[PDB]
């Protein structure tokens, strides 16, 4: 199976910029290279074709080019719409096969997260489940580390993390991290502390309270 | 005005069938070949097969031969691709994919989600978020052990809710909600998450309390 990668997997961009997208082939596929776009929340459009053919209803500022193995997509002038995900996809040989794709994402000034910890509820604790829940809300740039402290010792069993998309109107991101735990193994211990690493501060940002 | 017009979203047992049917309009249908893509865990794009409707011939990943099965009635310009003994790892969105014969020049349907599991349908538990100072203050909702997906999640019926992606806690989803309102209003005032499951018929408000 001819394997292609495509380079970067990511993004942060901002208008007007020059973007250029590359897509690297495991051998030679003869132009026989495709470019994609699916914007969010949507299915996708073909942009280009045979390597350096833009398909119908795709504005100038977007060219596709290279040869033999190495290809690329250039994206002149960013504009709002172009603020998606792209992918290859070679047609050389059976099977297609597909880049693992590039999303542009908005680039904006950074933003410290803030941090909210919460208890489980007695209606949970009645189940003989506790969930202990954080989120941690309109922070950029997206990477994030989230450590769980139990009376001042880790615990890395049980934690479930959810990422939103960039956000529609700041351009955040936020997630929501959760412990879980039997009421039995919750009611042992007596603090818990969520705890977020970030760029915005070179020590973390604790979250706590007290059983 | 070519359109590819999918069928709508499927949830099935492991073990079982289903079959994905993508109605073409707006062209010469065996004059396209019809091919049928997968994407799951968002980044991952595999070419499943495809189907000349001429000859009706198809040629197939190595991956997906006795998983699909692609045919097409030429007479109502319907293509169809059948996924059988479906698991877990079958769970993704479906696209069929006209291409050119001769350019790989490609239009795209509206694509398919399938869910495939062995849970029966189950209303959510959902659990207050209150904290345990300042002019702001975040409650929540957790919403857990549901199936199938989705939910709505609504704060006093109404602008700064978070609401993030379901997850996948042993055949069943739970999903959290986010709101920040003034710490006037809160707790001296009441805040209810509503939480509405279609498909268990349940609309359920929780009050947040101190
Ligand atoms: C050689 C002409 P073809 O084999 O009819 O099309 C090539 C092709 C097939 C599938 C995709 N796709 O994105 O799924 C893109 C391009």
């Amino acid at each position: 199976d001819i394997l292609m990668t495509q380079q970067p997997s990511s993004m942060s961009v901002s208008l007007g910029d020059t973007v250029t997208i590359t897509c690297h082939a495991s051998q030679g596929i003869r132009s026989n290279i495709g470019w994609l776009q699916q914007k969010p929340g949507k299915s996708f459009k073909g942009l280009i074709y045979l390597g350096t053919n833009l398909e119908d209803e795709v504005p100038s500022r977007f060219s596709g080019s290279g040869s033999g193995a190495d290809y690329s997509l250039t994206i002149s002038s960013l504009e709002s719409e172009d603020f998606a995900d792209y992918y290859c996809v070679q047609y050389a040989q059976f099977p297609r096969t597909f880049g693992g794709g590039t999303r542009l994402e908005i680039k904006r000034a950074d933003a410290a997260p803030t941090v909210s910890i919460f208890p489980p509820s007695s209606e949970q604790l009645t189940s003989g489940g506790a969930s202990v829940v954080c989120f941690l809300n309109n922070f950029y740039p997206k990477d994030i580390n989230v450590k769980w402290k139990i009376d001042g010792s880790e615990r890395q069993n049980g934690v479930l993390n959810s990422w939103t998309d960039q956000d529609s109107k700041d351009s955040t991101y936020s997630m929501s991290s959760t412990l879980t735990l039997t009421k039995d193994e919750y009611e042992r211990h007596n603090s818990y502390t969520c705890e977020a690493t970030h760029k915005t501060s070179t020590s973390p940002i604790v979250k706590s309270f007290n059983r | 005005e070519v359109q590819l017009q999918q069928s709508g979203p499927e949830l099935e047992k492991p073990g079982a069938s289903v079959k994905i049917s993508c109605k073409a309009s707006g062209y010469s249908f065996t004059d396209y070949n019809m091919n049928w893509v997968k994407q799951s865990n968002g980044k991952c794009l595999e070419w499943i097969g495809n189907i000349d409707p001429y000859y009706g011939s198809t040629k197939y990943n190595q991956k997906f031969e006795d998983k699909a099965t692609l045919t097409v009635d030429k007479s109502s310009s319907t293509a169809y691709m059948q996924l059988k003994s479906l698991t877990s790892e079958d769970s993704a969105i479906y696209y069929c994919v006209r291409s050119n014969k001769y350019t790989g020049s490609v239009y795209w349907g509206q694509g398919t989600t399938l869910t495939v599991s062995s849970a029966k349908t189950t209303p959510p538990s959902v659990y207050p978020l209150a904290p345990g100072t300042g002019s702001s203050v975040t409650l929540g909702c957790l919403v857990k052990g549901y199936f199938p997906e989705s939910v709505t999640v609504t704060w006093n019926s109404g602008s700064s809710v978070h609401t993030f992606p379901a997850l996948l806690q042993s055949g069943l989803y739970t999903m959290s909600s986010s709101v920040t309102v003034p710490s006037s209003t809160w707790p001296s005032q009441t805040v209810t998450c509503s939480v509405a499951h279609p498909a268990s018929s349940t609309t359920v408000d929780k009050k947040l309390e101190p």
